[PDB]
């Protein structure tokens, strides 16, 4: 579930 | 990382910058919906909590804490400093009916059933609509100033340039998020008219409405 974008 | 989500940070980052040194610079608020500063501030708070749980780079790190703190300031200069300039009788959207069933919606349909990931999906669809106060207080209003114009351009042309970069990493990296995706459509979808009345008008040198 990483969130890699702003 | 791929050029069209580079160009579309540069773009929001762009469009942050030239808000927040129009009022400082004029010490005026005139124009400028208070209201969708707030959701954006609130955007920016719920989705980078993950700044305490994971390290991605130096950039990304760097991006959020700039995105946190120039919001906070916008609001800050709009709702205290410059609060004589603001245009509270103009800027009457009903924020309830954003904020409500979007916290409704975010709990229902998420990638999973945990505070950080609730709290992310309510970010992601809170700024699908976070711009409809400002669009509604310029329809409002009539006109909007060229400065205005130009903050909605660059602000409106970054999730585009996200789909762009969606489009990339499926291809080269099978990567893929629905609720970005069908949430970045509809962001992109509420700048429409804007975009035609800011190439017809604004980029020929002529007001909008
Ligand atoms: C990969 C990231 C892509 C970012 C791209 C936008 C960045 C804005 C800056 C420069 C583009 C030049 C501005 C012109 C944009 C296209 C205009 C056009 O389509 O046509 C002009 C005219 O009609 C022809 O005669
Ligand atoms: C001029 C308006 C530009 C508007 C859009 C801004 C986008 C970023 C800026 C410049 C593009 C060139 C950046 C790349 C320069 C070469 C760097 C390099 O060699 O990078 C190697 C890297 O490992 C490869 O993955
Ligand atoms: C550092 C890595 C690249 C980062 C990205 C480089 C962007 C800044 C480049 C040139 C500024 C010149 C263009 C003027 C600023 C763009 C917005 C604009 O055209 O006008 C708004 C302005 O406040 C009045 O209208
Ligand atoms: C007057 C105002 C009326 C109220 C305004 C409400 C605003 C809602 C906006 C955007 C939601 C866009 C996203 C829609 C949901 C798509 C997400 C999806 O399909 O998620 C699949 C997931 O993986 C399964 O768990
Ligand atoms: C106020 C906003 C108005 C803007 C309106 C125009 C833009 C509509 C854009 C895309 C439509 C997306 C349709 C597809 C969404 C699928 C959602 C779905 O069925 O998801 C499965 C569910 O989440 C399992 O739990």
């Amino acid at each position: 579930a990483e969130h890699d974008e702003l | 990382m791929n050029i069209f989500r580079l160009t579309g940070d540069l773009s929001h980052l762009a469009a942050i910058i030239i808000l927040l040194l129009k009022i400082w610079k004029s010490r005026s608020c005139a124009g400028i919906s208070g209201k969708s500063q707030l959701l954006f501030a609130l955007v920016f708070t719920t989705r980078y909590l993950d700044l305490f749980t994971s390290f991605i780079s130096l950039y990304n790190t760097s991006m959020k804490l700039i995105y946190i703190a120039c919001s906070y300031a916008t609001v800050y200069l709009i709702y205290m400093k410059f609060k004589a300039t603001y245009d509270g009788n103009h800027d009457t959207f009903r924020v309830e009916f954003l904020i409500v069933p979007v916290g409704g919606l975010s709990f229902l349909v998420n990638h999973d059933f945990s505070p950080l990931e609730i709290l992310w999906t309510f970010s992601i669809y809170l700024e699908s609509v976070a711009i409809l106060p400002q669009l509604f207080m310029i329809s409002k209003t009539g006109e909007a100033e060229t400065i205005t114009t130009h903050y909605l351009f660059f602000l409106g042309l970054y999730r585009a340039l996200y789909l762009v970069n969606w489009i990339w990493r499926y291809y080269f990296e099978g990567f893929f998020d629905l609720i970005a995706v069908v949430a970045g459509v509809v962001q992109t979808v509420l700048y429409c008219d804007f975009f035609y009345l800011y190439v017809t008008k604004v980029l020929k040198g002529k007001k909008l409405s």
